[PDB]
């Protein structure tokens, strides 16, 4: 099935603190009004980066799995919660052929009501985990709005990624070098965005540098 | 008139640098500090990685016999950082601690373990009379003298 | 590295040539002449300026030269 | 004899952090940028994941420490231009000195809106414009000779 | 009042463009590259900012 990504998928793309303040950028971001693809566990491709969104009631979402081949001949990334804790490894996993939970190694850690939003992207060696936590009301779809994903988690992987599964609704978008125009408030946080190649007003207000133009 | 020369501008009284609590040190306690050395013929191995590297500790310690870096010098370590590195450790005779170099001859050299002449690394010895040796001899330890 | 702001060994602590130099590097093998008397610098606080020299002596070793030896010949 | 093979991105040697230090200017680094400026005390609020902070035209003007979680101001090391009030050398060799927006500290001393003004007398009688300042002060060599300075002169006042 | 604002914060922009160069970060020129290939960079940066 197939739903709207809106205006959700921006995020924090370096560590850097700007308030009251319109700063342009360009990164691999969610294309505003995409297609996502929809899912009530397939592997999936993941191209340049991956835009990921699970909605909640009762902690059914665990995690995933990235790399290529996913049996053994190469390194693989794990990343899973089980009971109380995360688990995060890389290793020469001899994976299940479709995993599912119940009811060589160099990298290894430890640690609807909701919906948690992910972007993952690897680059230049790194592993980039941003992510969102919020309640929600809502069963059909991803909630029409706005909000940024703060970055968790930068691994130097150097592990070459092509494709994924989620390990057990949830969305799939892929990320794309976009230019936004990011708005940020007096306290730091990012509070609207302009996607500039949306519609030929974001094309005038990325032009601009403003979030609103007189006539 | 009134005219423009050049500019005031106050200098830096003094240099600061600042970087986080040092913290993940790799532990070569595990490695240096240990109750029990590999058997030769069969040598221990370690990963290091994601980690603190305290080379500097290494250095500057008298407990060893002899120290020496096999591609670099051993007053850069303290700055240098790595893609990965591993650890090594073993336990031998001094006439054949002499085997221990890039590009070096010997059973040991043959048979018991193996540097490139390119190798890239710090390696290290020390008496163990106190902590190894027993009275009637050691022959827990072992080496691979012939080997095709 | 004998050539104007290069490095290497030479170029930092034994015989190291300006960004502004202005000269000709000539240069040719030996190995038919030429030996442990050719000494050369290893270590040093700092490297030296362009166009210095020293007498001072462990940071110095001796090229192996032998008219048996291209880059090991004289 | 034990020994030990150490053989050679995540394996990093000890980096060395300074003691800090506030309200002088410094030649500073934190982590991965470096410069010369101040560093000092802010109410500023940044998210746990951001470092540095940033003016409108990609200048860092804060930072949090990366063992003490409170922000810095940086503010940059003070400067200025160095401007010389001379009457014509065919009269006399005496100057005074504009220090430009600096308020008369870092440098017969006179703070003005345009700078510090240093070997000019303030004199409270005004006069007309001879040598410009700024901010209405101007500049003049009079009667015992000497650089003074002081608020200009529109003209004399009338009551129609 | 916005000219006279907008050609400062475009020439402090200028600051931050790359010019050819290898970074637009001067300190990051001098303590990445000697000075023989260093001078051909900052050249550049000369050349861009002037
Ligand atoms: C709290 C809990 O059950 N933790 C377990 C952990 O002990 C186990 O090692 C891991 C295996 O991947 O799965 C999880
Ligand atoms: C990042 C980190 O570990 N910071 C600690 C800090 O919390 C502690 O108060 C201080 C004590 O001197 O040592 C350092
Ligand atoms: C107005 C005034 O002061 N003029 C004098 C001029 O008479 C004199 O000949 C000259 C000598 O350099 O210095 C000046
Ligand atoms: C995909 O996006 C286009 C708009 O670009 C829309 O017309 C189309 O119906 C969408 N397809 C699906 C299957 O959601
Ligand atoms: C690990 O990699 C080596 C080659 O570097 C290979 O010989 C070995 O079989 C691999 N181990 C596993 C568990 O696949
Ligand atoms: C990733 O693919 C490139 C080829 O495009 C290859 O050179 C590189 O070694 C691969 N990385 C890993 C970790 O296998
Ligand atoms: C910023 O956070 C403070 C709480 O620390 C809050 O009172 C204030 O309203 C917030 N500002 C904005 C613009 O949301
Ligand atoms: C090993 O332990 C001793 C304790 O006496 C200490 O002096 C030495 O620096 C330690 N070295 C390492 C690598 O832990
Ligand atoms: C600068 O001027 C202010 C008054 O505007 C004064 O309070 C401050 O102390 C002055 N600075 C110094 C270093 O004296
Ligand atoms: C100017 O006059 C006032 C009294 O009206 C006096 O307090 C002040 O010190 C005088 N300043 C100068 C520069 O003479």
């Amino acid at each position: 099935a197939y739903t709207n990504s809106f205006t959700r998928g921006v995020y924090y793309p370096d560590k850097v603190f700007r308030s009251s303040v319109l700063h342009s950028t360009q990164d691999l971001f969610l294309p505003f009004f995409s297609n996502v693809t929809w899912f009530h566990n397939p592997v999936l491709p993941f191209n340049d980066g991956v835009y990921f969104a699970s909605t909640e009631k009762s902690n059914i979402i665990r995690g995933w799995i990235f790399g290529t081949t996913l049996d053994s001949k190469t390194q693989s990334l794990l990343i899973v919660n089980n009971a109380t804790n995360v688990v995060i490894k890389v290793c020469e996993f001899q994976f299940c052929n479709d995993p599912f939970l119940g009811v060589n190694c160099t990298f290894e850690y430890v640690s609807f009501k909701n919906l948690r939003e992910f972007v993952f992207k690897n680059i230049d060696g790194y592993f980039k985990i941003y992510s969102k936590h919020t309640p929600i009301n809502l069963v059909r779809d991803l909630p029409q709005g706005f909000s940024a994903l703060e970055p968790l988690v930068d691994l130097p992987i150097g592990i070459n990624i092509t494709r994924f599964q989620t390990l057990l609704a949830y969305y799939v978008g892929y990320l794309q070098p976009r230019t936004f125009l990011l708005k940020y408030n007096e306290n730091g946080t990012i509070t609207d965005a302009v996607d500039c190649a949306l519609d030929p007003l974001s094309e005038t207000k990325c032009t601009l540098k403003s979030f609103t133009v007189e006539k | 008139g009134i005219y423009q020369t050049s500019n005031f501008r106050v200098q830096p009284t003094e240099s600061i640098v600042r970087f986080p609590n040092i913290t993940n040190l790799c532990p070569f306690g595990e490695v240096f500090n240990a109750t029990r050395f590999a058997s030769v013929y069969a040598w221990n191995r370690k990963r290091i990685s994601n980690c603190v590297a305290d080379y500097s500790v290494l250095y500057n310690s008298a407990s060893f016999s002899t120290f020496k870096c096999y591609g670099v010098s051993p007053t850069k370590l303290n700055d240098l950082c790595f893609t990965n590195v591993y650890a090594d450790s073993f336990v031998i005779r001094g006439d054949e601690v002499r085997q221990i170099a890039p590009g070096q001859t010997g059973k040991i050299a043959d048979y018991n373990y193996k540097l490139p002449d390119d190798f890239t690394g710090c390696v290290i010895a020390w008496n163990s009379n106190n902590l190894d040796s027993k009275v009637g001899g050691n022959y827990n330890y072992l080496y691979r003298l012939f080997r095709k | 590295q004998i050539a104007p702001g290069q490095t290497g060994k030479i170029a930092d602590y034994n015989y190291k040539l300006p960004d502004d130099f202005t000269g000709c590097v000539i240069a040719w093998n030996s190995n038919n002449l030429d030996n442990y008397n050719y000494l050369y610098r290893l270590f040093r606080k700092s490297n030296l300026k362009p166009f210095e020299r020293d007498i001072s002596t462990f940071p110095l070793q001796s090229y192996g030269f032998q008219p048996t030896n291209v880059g090991y010949q004289p | 004899y034990r020994v030990v093979v150490l053989s050679f991105a995540t394996v990093c040697g000890p980096k060395k952090s300074t003691n800090l230090v506030k309200n002088k200017c410094v030649n500073f680094n934190f982590n991965g940028l470096t410069g010369t400026g101040v560093l000092t005390e802010s109410n500023k609020k940044f998210l746990p994941f951001q470092q540095f902070g940033r003016d409108i035209a990609d200048t860092t003007d804060a930072v949090r420490d990366p063992q003490t979680l409170e922000i810095l101001d940086i503010t940059p090391c003070s400067f200025g231009g160095v401007s010389v009030i001379t009457p014509g050398t065919n009269t006399s060799n005496q100057v005074a000195v504009l220090y430009q927006d600096v308020n008369c500290t870092e440098v017969n001393v006179f703070q003005t809106r345009a700078g510090c003004l240093i070997g000019a007398e303030h004199v409270n009688n005004s006069y007309e414009c001879d040598i410009p300042i700024g901010a209405g002060i101007c500049a003049s060599y009079q009667t015992s000779q000497s650089i003074i300075a002081y608020t200009m002169s529109l003209g004399a006042e009338n009551s129609v | 009042v916005n000219q006279n604002a907008q050609a400062l914060n475009t020439l402090v922009k200028q600051l931050s463009s790359n010019f050819g160069a290898i970074s637009s970060v001067l300190n990051d020129i001098l303590s990445r590259l000697d000075p023989p290939e260093a001078e051909v960079q900052i050249d550049r940066l000369i050349t861009g900012r002037l």
